């Protein structure tokens, strides 16, 4: 039952920035181990016994601490450092792990490229109608999507999903899907997908009318 | 150097016992500690337990009395047995060895298998409904974004390709969402508007558990 509180939970650092991650324990532990996990890989020992660099880890990393306060440090952030870090303790059983630090790459802001799509003719054979909105290659990750039916917000029946930071351009993408009953979809003709982000305050709205096109 | 490999089912029914095998190549299990760790949706990790070089075991108190770990030294394998699994035992299960050193060398290392995603649910095999996402209009800019909607499938996973792999740089496939026992995913692809609808673009959707082969060029409308 040693509780490992880790911080921060998520963060973005520019290439070259100094980064510090802390792990605070419920009770004294003799040492703290640190593990690294990149998307697609299993967790890999990063730091052994509080301050020892594990095989395959570069010299920009280091750890320190004792008792109930430990930290891990990257002197200069590299893009390949992007990953999830976990502090771990084994001085008392059971061995416990921190909640993790998701470390992302910071890059230039980018407004989301927004695209809206109406239900397909194929889906209209069923009793449901889904409108899909794609908000892609944006930065930073925090983003809000609003679904307006006839200029009037609709909440829930929505399915939202995010990609992980793109490996080539460091941006994020997000899909939103509004699934309505087919009959309710045909009682309303204006469908809007509204994105509020960080470019400006109000922005990015894409729409389509049920009355147009076929 | 060493190699650990998770072997077992991907989907289990609630109340059933979950059974997995960790096969160790590169080193004997007659020395050291051999464990099972799991990663939950939301990414917290939980140390499940171990089986020692002597066959002794340690089980996390959090796995109450449900977990047991066995081994076969004359086959270099160790096994996990987790009884009465609810939907919340859904995770990726990894076998692994604690940090150590070895041979000669200066550095501490450890060994992890690749992990196996385990789904706990009572759903049945359901092919996905694959729909085309084409814009309902367009005058300008240089790019156009089209996509596909893969809805109501079970279980994971699904695979999506665009024009058999020949479209890649502008692709985004989004993680699957579990809704009312069924999974739904979407994918997008952005191409130059002088390529579409002039030159065909197709989504190749495949669903392994229900042998689905879906191709659907996205056509205007």
């Amino acid at each position: 039952d040693i509780v490992l509180s880790q911080s921060p939970a998520i963060m973005s650092a520019s290439p070259g920035e100094k980064v510090t991650i802390t792990c605070s324990a419920s009770s004294s532990v003799s040492y703290m181990h640190w593990f690294q996990q990149k998307p697609g890989t299993s967790p890999k020992l990063c730091i052994y016994t509080t301050s020892n660099l594990a095989s395959g880890v570069p010299a920009r990393f280091s750890g320190s601490g004792s008792g109930t306060s430990y930290s891990l440090t990257i002197s200069r952030m590299e893009a390949e450092d992007a990953a999830t870090y976990y502090c771990q303790q084994r001085s008392t059983y059971p061995p416990t792990f921190g909640s993790g630090t998701k470390l992302e790459i910071k890059r230039a802001d980018a407004a989301p490229t927004v695209s809206i799509f109406p239900p397909s003719s194929e889906q209209l054979t069923s009793g449901g109608a889904s409108v899909v909105c794609f908000l892609n290659n944006f930065y930073p990750r925090d983003i809000n999507v609003k679904w307006k039916i006839d200029g009037s917000e609709r909440q829930n029946g929505v399915l939202n999903s995010w990609t992980d930071q793109d490996s080539k351009d460091s941006t994020y993408s997000m899909s939103s899907t509004l699934t309505l009953t087919k009959d309710e979809y045909e009682r309303h003709n204006s469908y809007t997908c509204e994105a509020t982000h960080k470019t400006s305050t109000s922005p990015i709205v894409k729409s389509f009318n049920r009355n147009e096109c076929a | 150097e060493v190699q650990l490999q998770e072997s077992g089912p991907s989907l289990v029914k609630p109340s059933q016992t979950l059974s997995l095998t960790c096969s160790v190549t590169g080193d004997s299990i007659t020395s050291g500690y051999w464990n099972w760790i799991r990663k939950f949706p939301g990414n917290k990790l939980e140390y499940m337990g171990y089986i020692s070089y002597s066959g002794s075991t340690y089980y996390n108190p959090s796995l109450k009395s449900r977990l047991s770990i066995t081994r076969d030294t004359s086959r270099n394998q160790y096994y996990l047995q987790l009884k009465s699994v609810t939907p919340e035992d859904t995770a990726t299960y990894y076998c692994a060895s604690p940090p150590g050193y070895y041979g000669s060398g200066p550095y501490a290392m450890d060994y992890w298998g690749q992990g196996t995603s385990v789904t706990v649910s009572s759903a049945k095999t359901t092919p996905p409904s694959v729909y085309p996402l084409a814009p309902g209009s367009a005058q300008t800019n240089s790019m156009v974004t089209l996509g596909c909607l893969v809805k109501g499938y079970f279980p994971e996973p699904v695979t999506v390709t665009w024009n058999s792999g020949s479209l890649s740089s502008g692709v985004h496939t989004f993680p699957a969402v579990l809704q009312s026992d069924l999974y739904t995913l979407s994918s997008s692809v952005t191409v130059p508007s002088s390529t579409w609808p002039s030159e065909t673009v197709t989504c190749n959707v495949a669903h392994p558990a229900s042998s689905t082969k879906v191709d659907k060029k996205i056509s205007p409308g």
